[PDB]
């Protein structure tokens, strides 16, 4: 099946985080869900999961301070983790959980346990816990060698990550490659992505990067002209 | 968190499971590559979920001596990546945690020039009273890189903020160097120089206004 997650981007501290978790491909009503998260630093932590009779289990670790649900609708899941702190910020993965039965003598003696094993997992959102409000970023063109030319747009002062950087939707495949971001001092991020275009292709095709930053809620679309 | 595991290129890796066994074991093998969604390379200590490649295998819980391990063989360079044990058995309960991962990094990958790009600041740039110089080192191996600013011959100390080279889309290595400095600045001296240095060699890419 196919799981995409949505989340708020940042979240101030003593506040309440909130992810969602669309599920398509498969019935949401039989199948156990699972939220986990990776916070920088970390290793996979395992948050909860929620079974198909919507009785959910929760990592000790978290002191109670997570709550899953199903809502059979919009087949979608839902992660609230109250009272976040900035040990909180981390990658949340939504991922669908296997109960398997492990029997090493006698049913009716007890000498067997569950476990449980995940084949299905989703990308993550990314969820920042700070207190600064979010930046909408401004993006720059970068104009235009053996044949061909880079052509770039740079996004600059935003905060915090997701952000997204398309070239003309999916018309645009080949020589798109967009650099990691880059951590300044004043605590704003910056990126570049990059094509590499026939020179031939210059004056006569178009070429618009469309840049996303949803913390903020900002869309701009930019042409680049040599 | 992370062990270090140096395996050769083409050959066999063994990933022991850093927790030990009480009893009869259900142990689950995850494959986690960083920004990308963990894979489940093995569900039982002998069952291999569908698309998985052969290459994987684990160790069954036949006796009680078997250690928990993760056998690769034939590495390649896409191979590298976290590997998780989940450890299930009887006199452990609910093991909640994922255990410590192992980072598997393949050596003997031939080495890679670095391709350097280097962009001026912009005009919509320029009319904001700042200028920020872009050099974009990618498809190189290994990592390491040493990114310096020269504004003609003389050097550039500050304002000088580098990525870390995490890019890994071919498996090569990719990293971002920005010089920030003000109209006035960019203007002033003649051109400015990103100089590359990976494996000692040096790559220089010069702009200049105009
Ligand atoms: C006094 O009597 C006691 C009870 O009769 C007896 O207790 C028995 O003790 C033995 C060892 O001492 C235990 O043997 C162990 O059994 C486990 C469990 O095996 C069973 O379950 C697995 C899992 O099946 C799941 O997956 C399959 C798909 O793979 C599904 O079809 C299935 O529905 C489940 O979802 C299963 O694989 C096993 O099947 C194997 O064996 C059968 C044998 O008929 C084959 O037909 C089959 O093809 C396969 O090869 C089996 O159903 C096992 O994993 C261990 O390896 C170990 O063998 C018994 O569990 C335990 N209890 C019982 C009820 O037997 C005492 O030992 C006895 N004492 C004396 C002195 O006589
Ligand atoms: C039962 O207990 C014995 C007690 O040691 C175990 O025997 C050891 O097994 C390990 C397995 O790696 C060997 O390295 C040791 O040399 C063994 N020691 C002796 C004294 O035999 C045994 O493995 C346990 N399990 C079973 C099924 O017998």
């Amino acid at each position: 099946v196919q799981l995409q997650e949505s989340g708020p981007g940042l979240v101030r501290p003593s506040e309440t985080l909130s992810v969602t978790c669309i599920v398509s491909g498969g019935s949401i009503s039989n199948y156990y869900w699972t939220w986990i998260r990776q916070s920088p630093g970390k290793g996979l932590e395992w948050i909860g999961y929620i079974s198909d009779r919507e009785t959910t289990t929760y990592n000790p670790s978290l002191n109670s301070r997570a709550v899953i649900s199903r809502d059979t609708s919009k087949n979608q899941l839902s992660l609230q983790l109250r009272s976040v702190t900035t040990a909180d910020t981390a990658i949340y993965f939504c991922a669908t959980a296997r109960r398997g039965q492990r029997i090493y003598g006698v049913v009716s003696f007890g000498e067997f346990f569950y476990y449980y094993y995940m084949d299905v997992w989703g990308k993550g959102t990314a969820v920042t816990v700070s207190s600064a409000s979010t930046k909408g970023p401004s993006v720059f063109p970068l104009a235009p060698s053996g044949g061909t030319a880079a052509l770039g747009c740079l996004v600059k002062d935003y905060f915090p990550e997701p952000v997204t950087v398309s070239w003309n939707s999916g018309a645009l495949t080949s020589g798109v490659h967009t650099f990691p971001a880059v951590l300044q001092s004043s605590g704003l991020y910056s990126l570049s992505s990059v094509v590499t275009v026939p020179s031939s292709s210059l004056g006569t095709q178009t070429y618009i990067c469309n840049v996303n930053h949803k913390p903020s809620n900002t869309k701009v679309d930019k042409k680049v002209e040599p | 968190y992370v062990s270090p595991l140096s395996v050769a290129l083409g050959e066999t890796a063994r990933i022991s499971c850093g927790r030990q066994a009480l009893g009869s074991r259900a142990v689950q093998w995850y494959q986690h590559k960083p920004g990308q969604a963990p894979i489940l390379l093995i569900y039982n200590n002998q069952d291999r979920p569908s698309g998985i490649p052969e290459r994987f295998s684990g160790t069954p819980d036949i006796n009680f001596g078997t250690t928990a391990t993760l056998t690769i063989s034939g590495v390649e360079v896409g191979d590298e990546a976290d590997y998780y044990c989940h450890m299930w058995d009887s006199r452990s309960g609910f093991s909640w945690s994922f255990g410590g991962a192992t980072r598997l990094t393949v050596l003997s990958q031939p080495k890679a020039a670095p391709s350097v790009t280097l962009f001026p600041p912009s005009s919509e740039e320029l009319q904001a009273n700042k200028a920020t110089l872009v050099c974009l080192i990618s498809d190189f191996y290994p990592g390491a890189v040493t990114v310096a600013w020269k504004a003609d011959s003389s050097p550039v100390k500050a304002g000088v903020e580098t990525t870390t080279p995490s890019k890994q889309s071919n498996n090569k290595y990719a990293a971002s160097s920005y010089l920030s400095l003000t109209p006035e600045q960019w203007k002033s001296h003649k051109s400015y120089s990103c100089q590359v240095t990976h494996e000692g060699s040096t790559v220089e890419k010069t702009v200049a206004p105009t």
